[PDB]
RNA sequence: GGGAUAAGUGCUGAAAGCAUCUAAGCAUGAAGCCCCCCUCAAGAUGAGAUUUCCCAACUUCGGUUAUAAGAUCCCUCAAAG
RNA sequence: UUGGCACCUCGAUGUCGGCUCAUCGCAUCCUGGGGCUGUAGUCGGUCCCAAGGGUUGGGCUGUUCGCCCAUUAAAGCGGUACGCGAGCUGGGUUCAGAACGUCGUGAGACAGUUCGGUCCCUAUCCGUCGUGGGCGUAGGAAAUUUGAGAGGAGCUGUCCUU
RNA sequence: AUAUGUUAAGUGGAAAAGGAUGUGGCGUUGCCCAGACAAC
């Protein structure tokens, strides 16, 4: 998990969702999960 | 020509109301009893002397909130100890002792002289349905809201 | 098991089988009675109690607290018994066992029992400084002129007060102590006494409190 | 003072001290507030008909 | 609410019974409730049930698509039930029944017991498969899932509990 | 040891015919939070509870007496100071 | 932190380091819980949660700081008048003596070395540690108690089995 | 208190470059039932 206030999808398979009023994305590879802190 | 009248302990006459805290919300039943524990909604008001009625409240652990006030909602307590703060939110207060969180709440706003705390000792509040005072006789009340 | 009261005699030896040396200290505890017993309908809470060692009957001119006055004498014939000298409540019991005027003996513990003693620690005078709070001295040379007392309480403006727990002298003294998970090493019912191993608080002749261990 | 009290008189009929001024006003009536607080002290029947007009005048 | 709209709901010898806040299923494993919504109102044709949304608001027609979701598969639950099916890898690795519960053997120094629960019912293959059948979905897949983080799949050589075809992204970690 | 949580992990699940830990719901999860353990505590002026003991006349009840249960002054002391 | 400014104090807010005694923040040194790994195992790297407790003896220097010797689970960084001299010391430096280098025609000076060099106060108020007398608690007493609240405690190593 | 609307953050009741399917208002222009917009 990547802790930065710049979230971005890296992947194209890579999607950006909204959980308990945090941005965060989720690819299928771990290293590209961000969340927006 | 000094023509006003003022009310002496001789001429005061206090009776006894009972509120629903069923459904209501805190602070704005708060305030509407707190108007009457002061006698507010009296001619023949007069301030250096307590004029008011006796309350009681009797569901008071149906009061209900309105935003995410009951898990931040801190109340915080200190207790003149270095270090020694405490805490709890109001939604654990009243699941347990619900008659502290409406005291505390209607309390707050009276007047902090010897004369609102003579009568913030009126309100009688209960958790539940029923309560003691039969042989004082108290009337319902109605919230004007 | 569940709860005695005793005078604390003294301290001795004894050696356990496969030959170690126990040190253990000697209790006395003889006219153990049940009086007043306690309900949750009547009181709100379960409990028993007891009353330690008789005293003499009520007379017309006592003065001092060898003799029950009218009240005592009146609560311990309720129960068909003599006064005593200390009375004490047991909650951790079982409220249904023990009929009101019951004798409890000392047979009611075994050797191996697991147990609890509370007594009130021992007397110590205004001794306030290092004795009180285990601090240390000043240097006893150079050019010291700082021995015995304590050292800086609190900061300065920041903090224009001291602060409300601060340690300061003021007499050692008498709390009530309690020493968890000591054990019976040997029960004499003749003589009506408990070895108990180890040490509990308080002067000689005392009295002690032993109930079941909670742990 | 006298405000308060005559707050409290108006809210047993159903007003505000705010409408009530306002609505003795459009009436011409030219009572104090000293005058209009002892009125609802001692006569309430007097002070039902200062009410009634002030209500018609709105 | 494109599913909720497409509200089929097409019954089967259980029964659909409503008690306006709640609803009841009975059937050949029915009898399990679970309560609904407010807002929302529903009308069977003849067996078939279809939902419906007021106001158009979008809570309604996010609550819609949920609503419907939930009677359809609490209704074909009790008609055919669920099932999730899961397989050990590893040496040394098996489980097998003590009846009702269950114990697994998994490279621990002990091995583990999960008591059984109402409604559900455990069962071994071959010592290296495990299945649950059951009426609830949810209950059926928190129970798989418990079951299955004793020992989640490590990506070096796949030793661990998986799903029956669950992908398993596997590393090439050389000495 | 129990209860509720953090970061995290989830189940079911729409909005958005797919997907998705979340928006309705349902779990789990830290030597940290609340209890559990030890001591003080009704001046808690909101002054709580239980058991037992004691109960008077004068009188202008303005108070005067004498007292009850129970304490104390004084004296011999220490396990206390 | 080194500075910029000159707003309180020049009919005095009087001192670096050490000692005694603490108390708070978390931007976490150890111990607890996790994600990713260029994580095979044992070890690590990086990030997220977390302030309950813990966080060493010496040699050299007045030294803060620093280097070194042995340990330890670990030897965290900061605030508190760079916490604390009406609680202590007085090694250092802004006092009178003396000497060296250097500068000065000289009396002298440096901020450069070196040896010597007086540390006052009986606690009134708040604060804090102990310990009593008075009244109150709708009769007066003796004993046993509930617990609203408050304080205390809270660490961690090695070995053996699997 | 009378009307209309916005906010779900206790924002209101202390801050930036940047980041983001949070939700209103307003336009221009694409693909529209002859079948898109996805799933299979």
């Amino acid at each position: 998990m990547k802790v930065r206030p710049s979230v971005k999808p890296i992947c194209e398979k890579c999607k950006v969702i909204k959980r308990k009023g945090k941005v965060m994305v989720i690819c299928e590879n771990p290293k590209h999960k961000q969340r927006q802190g | 020509m000094r023509q006003t009248f003022m009310a002496n302990e001789s001429n005061i006459e206090r009776k006894w109301y009972v509120i629903d805290a069923e459904g209501q919300t805190l602070g704005r039943l708060s305030s509407e009893v707190a108007s009457i524990l002061r006698g507010k909604n009296k001619v023949t008001y007069t301030p250096h002397v307590d004029t008011g009625d006796y309350v009681i409240v009797i569901n008071a652990s149906k009061i209900e909130f309105t935003g995410n006030k009951e898990t931040d909602k801190v109340y915080y307590r200190h207790s003149n100890h270095p270090g020694g703060i405490k805490s709890i939110t109001a939604g654990e207060l009243r699941r347990t002792n619900p008659e502290r969180l409406i005291e505390n709440s209607i309390k707050g706003m009276l007047p902090s002289t010897r004369l609102g705390e003579k009568q913030g000792k009126k309100l009688f509040v209960y958790g539940g349905a029923e309560h003691p005072h039969a042989a004082q006789q108290p009337e319902n009340y109605e919230l004007r809201g | 098991t569940k709860g005695i009261l005793g005078r604390k005699i003294g301290m001795t030896q004894v050696f356990g089988e496969n030959g170690e040396l126990i040190p253990v200290t000697v209790v006395e505890a003889k006219e153990n009675v049940v009086l007043q017993k306690k309900t949750v309908e009547v009181d709100g809470y379960n409990a028993i109690q007891v009353g330690f060692e008789d005293k003499k009957a009520y007379k017309k001119d006592a003065k001092s607290n060898k003799y029950a006055n009218k009240p005592a004498e009146g609560h311990a014939k309720k129960a068909d018994a003599a006064p005593k000298r200390f009375i004490r409540e047991f909650r951790n019991v079982d409220v249904d066992a023990y009929e009101v005027g019951q004798e409890v003996s000392v047979d009611t513990f075994v050797a191996g029992d697991v147990i609890d003693v509370t007594g009130v620690s021992k007397g110590k005078g205004f001794q306030g400084a290092i004795k009180r709070h285990g601090q240390s001295r000043g240097p006893m040379s150079h050019g010291s002129h700082f021995h015995r007392a304590p050292g800086s309480v609190g900061m300065a403006s920041d903090a224009s007060r001291v602060f409300k727990g601060q340690k300061m002298p003021g007499r050692m003294g008498g709390n009530t102590v309690t020493v968890q998970n000591l054990e019976v090493v040997q029960v004499d019912t003749e003589n009506k006494v408990i070895l108990v191993k180890g040490n509990v608080p308080g002067p000689k002749k005392g009295l002690v409190e032993i109930r079941t261990s909670i742990k | 003072l006298w405000i308060t009290r005559i707050n409290a008189a108006a809210r047993q009929h159903e007003m505000s001290y705010s409408r009530l001024m306002n609505g003795l006003k459009k009436a011409g009536i030219d009572i104090n507030r000293k005058m209009l607080s002892e009125i609802a002290i001692s006569d309430e029947k007097a002070f039902a008909q200062l009410v009634t007009k002030a209500k018609d005048a709105l | 609410s494109r599913v909720g709209k497409k509200i089929i709901d097409i019954p089967s010898d259980v029964t659909v019974t409503f008690d306006g806040n709640h609803v009841t299923v009975k059937g050949p494993k029915g009898e399990l409730s679970r309560t609904l919504n407010e807002r929302m109102t529903f009308k069977q044709e003849e067996n078939t049930i279809e939902v419906v949304r007021p106001s158009d608001s979008k809570e309604d027609r996010t609550n819609h698509g949920t609503t419907r979701a939930l009677l359809n598969n609490m209704v074909q639950g009790v008609s055919q039930g669920y099932v999730k099916v899961l397989e050990l890898v590893g040496v040394g690795y098996r489980a097998q029944m003590q009846g009702k519960d269950l114990i697994l053997n998994v490279g621990y120094s002990h091995p583990v017991e999960i008591k059984a629960e109402e409604n559900i019912t455990f069962s071994v293959e071959k010592n290296t498969v495990v299945k649950v059948e059951g009426i609830s979905k949810e209950q059926v897949g928190a129970l798989a899932s418990n079951i299955r983080s004793v020992r989640p799949p490590e990506p070096y050589k796949g030793k661990g509990i998986r799903y029956q075809g669950e992908y398993v992204r596997r590393k090439e970690g050389k000495t």
